[PDB]
């Protein structure tokens, strides 16, 4: 009975396979070869925000492009306002090992986890005046690794228990699970529409789940390591992932397998951080080696390095508007980009 | 050759501003450089930046031409404000050698101890107390306590506005100026010496189961006695054995009490990686 | 300029101020150490003498502080969430001594954790825990350390090793062999900015504490001696 | 996708010899450490072996050592271990495993219970 | 009779996996690029702006 099904297992796989090599007509590379490249994209500081003074693990913009909140080893969840470098708050965390944090797309919302495998919702329009824990998000059994605010009642959150969950903050309960990861989930992305995301773990596959039906639409592979990080395409048929095997892979959801790779032969350290431009044109990888590399989303040749930070980058994220570009690092230090 | 001797004391002069400026500079602007330790070094550079500038003119002018070009009254500024200088940058000296003794004797409470507000008290207490020593000795006390007619006289004999210093002001301010912070400076260094030879040993050993300490430290004393002892032996000397000492030789020791300050930013802010990358980052 | 932008500017101000008054508050003379090992350890019971899944010990020897995190609820794949421990000053690794079947196992952790590229700069305080029972167990002879390091045979005590005044020399061998096969990985590819400090710990040992604070000590000594160019 | 089928191995009498197998796809086999792990009936997972990227570097269990010889083919991509002298207490099934990450020379949860880069693995019988 | 589980789970997963319907590459990075193109002009990050238009100038 066992050998049937991994027999039946085994040849759905192949199928699976053949079925992606009839649809795999042409190339993005060779198709996109006869469009212009867009040059030397270089970026300057245009903000340094300090006042974290440990590593800085995560960030996330606000969607009206000036919020911006960060998460550090410090154990401070602070709110800035990117363009008077103005901190709006400081909330204090129970636990420092914060590994990421969410911005409500409301604004009124933040939440935050790590490892102590909660997610914690702090309310941010109190009329006290004073940010306080709004829900205490329990029931993972792993380290939180990612968070994203769905609305101001729902949030989905990903986790070192090789799952992600979908949980309704009123009551604080999970109103879905997603399984099927055989690692540790480390990065979770929302399309735009908000009714699919995928995640990435690390067992070196991307799988897209459906929201509502809690079921796993696609699994993408072709990566050599754990994922790191995944960031859905503008478009929302599309998405981008880093790994520790030092390479970015671009995912299409249709065509149900990769479209092109970025890496060079120089390039060792792996991608901590990635994330899209407005456009999709750009895409933005953050490494371990102190450095980001803007890669050519089209192209994948490298159109610019964000050199600047002192250490490891950590996180990385683009406005909704695509005016900036923020990257956290665990010099303490996170900078605006333009 | 005067005119060229010129030359080489305003290239001191020159080199003691642009080292010190650099490290004041440094220190200021970076936002992660303002540790308490490197808020000493930063009150040492502006010490010799201030001592430089002010002294080194007047005192090379002094030097090179035997004569005051310059009012009775300033003779009397211009030697109170170069003892007050020279004091301060051997108090900075000897604060930072305790700093560092905190930092290697005392790494666990080095944070607790080291604080801004002692370090704030050191900066305090190494401006001050030189002033007041200083100003009220030179005005308010006399120097040539005794009313030596000598202090006119040898005034005269030497070179314009001429540092005289009675036996018991030289002695005092010799005691006060290099052996008190001296011999501070050296018992500490030694006892760093001796731990960072302890634990290279220590690691050499289990390993096989270079001595960096010895470069570091010899270049700091060995800057430090070479551009001040013999200055102040001698300064201390003049009192008794009835100033035999040719005038030449008190400016040539002046010179290297300055060439102290001029080395200082190079010791303590340039030897070090992080200074020099940092500085390589702007 | 007009009053919201400078009531905004004066909360920043008070939320920097703030911050700055936490920051040191907490981080003078005080450390966070990383409690490693396995389920056969005596991890909880090492410094426990005045000790959401990590156990957070704190404890006071000589009006410092250290901070010992011990991670318990997550996977047994632990490369990912290990990084985050990149900025404690000491990694408090423990070794049951007495298995030999999982000691193997044991150093293979310390092997990964030395050459992790995160964790090399950590200076790894190891306690090989259980050393009353590696004793007995010698001394019983029924299991036999060489059938699981064969290399055991030709090994002889170094000569500055140290054993009780009761201590037999068959434990005293054994014991130097284990802490020996954990040195050599420590100095195989040990870059010099870190160091493996090892201790005959005992479950009823009253003294882990006073030495993780010498070892401490010791670590941030070779640091600042390091920065200062001494070392 | 990550695949490494391992090949070969099964009845042999104590004292015989067995030459393991691993084939590697989807990755680049030079850039990565290869391990040999083995979990006996009713034990958990055991590393028997080791070696580096270019293979200069070979780690044993001090039980194997001297029977058993890790070879690495890095143009073939295929992992070996020539099993010699095998011996009753070898029974196991065999995984060649992958570590996490290239150009490491730590290789943290290659004995997981659900390591993401090992193979199904092979059942090594000796009677 | 976890492993059975697990297996027959791996088989309901791939098989509805493999039912769906997938289109060609080619329309799929003709998609991508033709999306790039329309919002091209929309992007800061690749359209420099003038130093009044940006906030963080
Ligand atoms: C004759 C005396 C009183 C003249 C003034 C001496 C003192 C007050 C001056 C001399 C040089 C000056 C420094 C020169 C340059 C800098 C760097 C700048 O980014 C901040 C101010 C700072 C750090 C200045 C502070 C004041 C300073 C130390």
């Amino acid at each position: 009975e066992l050998d049937q099904l991994r027999q039946e297992a085994e040849q759905l796989k192949n199928q699976i396979r053949d079925a992606r090599k009839a649809c795999a007509d042409a190339t993005l590379s060779q198709i996109t070869n006869n469009i212009d490249p867009v040059g030397r994209i270089q970026m300057r500081t245009r903000r340094t925000l300090r006042g974290h003074l440990a590593k800085i693990y995560a960030m996330h913009w606000g969607t009206d492009s000036r919020l911006l909140v960060s998460a550090s080893q410090d154990g401070k969840l602070i709110i800035w306002d990117s363009y008077t470098t103005n901190k709006v708050h400081a909330i204090p965390l129970r636990s420092s090992w914060v590994m990421t944090c969410a911005y409500a797309p409301s604004g009124n919302y933040v939440a935050c986890g790590g490892l102590d495998n909660i997610c914690s919702i702090y309310n941010l329009k109190t009329r006290e005046g004073n940010v306080r824990v709004s829900r205490e998000l329990a029931g993972h059994t792993g380290y939180l690794s990612c968070c994203r605010f769905l609305d101001d009642n729902q949030i989905v959150t990903s986790s070192g228990d090789t799952t992600c969950a979908l949980w309704d903050i009123e009551t604080g309960q999970q109103t879905t699970t997603f399984t099927g990861h055989t690692g540790d989930v480390m990065s979770l992305s929302l399309a735009p529409d908000t009714r699919l995301f995928v995640s990435g773990a690390c067992d070196a596959s991307a799988k897209l789940w459906d929201v509502r039906e809690g079921m796993c639409r696609q699994t993408f592979t072709g990566h050599e390591s754990d994922i790191n990080a995944i960031c859905f395409f503008p478009n929302g048929n599309a998405f981008a992932t880093g790994s520790d095997d030092a390479t970015c892979r671009l995912f299409d959801l249709r065509a149900d397998q990769e479209l092109m790779t970025y890496s060079h032969d120089n390039i060792i350290c792996g991608i901590t951080s990635v994330s899209f431009s407005k456009s999709g044109r750009l895409l933005l990888a953050g490494y371990d080696d102190f450095n980001c590399n803007v890669w050519d989303a089209l192209k994948a040749d490298r159109a610019g390095v964000l050199a600047g930070h002192d250490n490891r980058v950590s996180c990385l994220g683009v406005t909704d508007d695509g005016m900036a570009v923020a990257t956290g690092s665990w010099d303490s230090f996170l900078k605006i980009w333009n | 050759v005067r005119a060229s001797l010129y030359s080489l004391m305003v290239l001191i002069i020159l080199t003691t501003l642009v080292g010190n400026l650099i490290v004041i500079v440094s220190i200021s602007h970076f936002k992660q450089l303002h540790t308490p330790t490197n808020w000493l070094i930063h009150s040492m550079a502006t010490v010799d930046f201030l001592l430089g500038c002010l002294v080194m003119p007047y005192s090379m002018v002094r030097s090179a031409e035997h004569c005051w070009y310059f009012g009775e009254v300033f003779c009397k500024i211009h030697t109170s404000t170069d003892i007050m200088l020279s004091s301060a940058s051997i108090f900075h000296l000897s604060f930072i050698s305790i700093d560092r003794y905190y930092a290697v004797c005392d790494p666990l409470r080095y944070k607790a101890k080291m604080n801004i507000l002692v370090i704030c008290v050191m900066i305090f207490i190494s401006w001050s107390v030189p002033a007041v020593f200083a100003f009220g000795m030179i005005f308010l006390e006399l120097n040539f306590k005794g009313a030596e007619e000598i202090y006119y006289k040898h005034v005269h004999c030497r070179g314009g506005c001429s540092v005289f210093f009675s036996k018991i002001s030289g002695v005092l301010t010799f005691m006060t100026s290099f052996y008190i912070p001296g011999s501070i400076m050296l018992c500490v260094y030694y006892r760093i010496y001796l731990i960072a030879k302890e634990q290279a040993r220590l690691i050499s050993d289990a390993n096989q189961k270079e001595r960096k300490a010895v470069k570091t430290l010899g270049i700091v004393m060995g800057v430090f006695l070479i551009c001040w002892c013999p200055f102040f032996i001698c300064t201390v000397m003049d009192p008794f054995l009835h100033y035999i000492i040719p005038p030449t030789l008190n400016d040539v020791l002046i010179w290297f009490g300055y060439l102290n300050s001029t080395f200082n930013p190079m010791v303590y802010a340039f030897f070090y990686p992080w200074f020099r990358k940092a500085l390589k980052m702007m | 300029v007009s009053a919201e932008d400078k009531a905004a500017a004066e909360r920043s101000k008070m939320i920097d101020k703030n911050l700055r008054e936490d920051g040191e508050k907490a981080a003078a003379a005080t450390h966070r150490l990383l409690l490693l090992g396995a389920d056969n350890s005596g991890k909880s019971t090492i410094v426990k003498q005045m000790r959401s899944g990590i156990f957070e010990t704190k404890f006071q020897v000589d009006k410092v502080n250290f901070h010992m995190f011990d991670v318990g609820a997550q996977r047994d794949e632990r490369r990912k969430w290990i990084q985050c421990f990149n900025d404690v000053t000491a990694i408090i690794f423990v070794v049951d001594s007495s298995d030999y079947n999982r000691l193997q196992e044991a150093l293979n952790d310390f092997k990964s954790i030395w050459n992790n590229r995160w964790l090399r700069t950590i200076s790894v305080i190891l306690f090989l825990n259980k050393q009353d029972l590696l004793a007995e167990k010698v001394l019983a002879g029924k299991s036999k350390i060489e059938d699981y390091f064969p290399e055991f045979a030709r090994y002889t005590t170094p000569e500055d090793a140290t054993p009780e005044p009761g201590e037999d020399p068959r434990v005293t061998r054994a014991k130097y062999f284990i802490r020996d096969e954990f040195l050599r990985i420590s100095t195989a590819s040990g870059d010099g900015r870190h160091y493996c400090y090892p201790h005959f710990t005992c479950s009823v040992d009253t003294e882990n504490a006073r030495r993780i604070f010498n070892d401490c000590r010791d670590i941030i000594q070779r640091m600042h001696l390091r920065q200062y160019e001494l070392l | 996708q990550v695949q490494l089928q391992e090949s070969g191995g099964g009845l042999v009498q104590p004292g015989g010899s067995l030459r393991l197998s691993c084939a590697a796809s989807g990755f680049t086999f030079s850039n990565y450490k290869m391990n040999w792990v083995r979990q006996a009936p009713g034990k958990g997972l055991e590393w028997v072996s080791d070696i580096s990227q270019s293979g200069a570097s070979i780690s044993y269990t001090g039980s194997v050592k001297g029977r058993f010889t890790i070879s690495r083919d890095n143009a073939k991509n295929t992992l070996y271990l020539q099993m010699n002298s095998l011996k009753p207490e070898d029974t196991a099934v065999y995984y060649c495993a992958r570590c996490p990450a290239p150009f490491t020379r730590d290789c943290f949860d290659v004995t997981s219970t659900t390591y993401a880069y090992r193979g199904q693995g092979t059942q090594v019988t000796v009677s | 009779t976890a492993s059975i589980a697990q297996a027959r789970k791996l088989v309901e997963q791939l098989k509805m996996e493999a039912n769906i319907d997938r289109i060609k590459v080619s329309k799929a990075a003709a998609d991508l690029m033709a999306y790039c193109e329309a919002h091209a002009k929309e992007d800061p990050l690749l359209t420099p702006v003038p130093a009044s238009e940006n906030p963080f100038r």
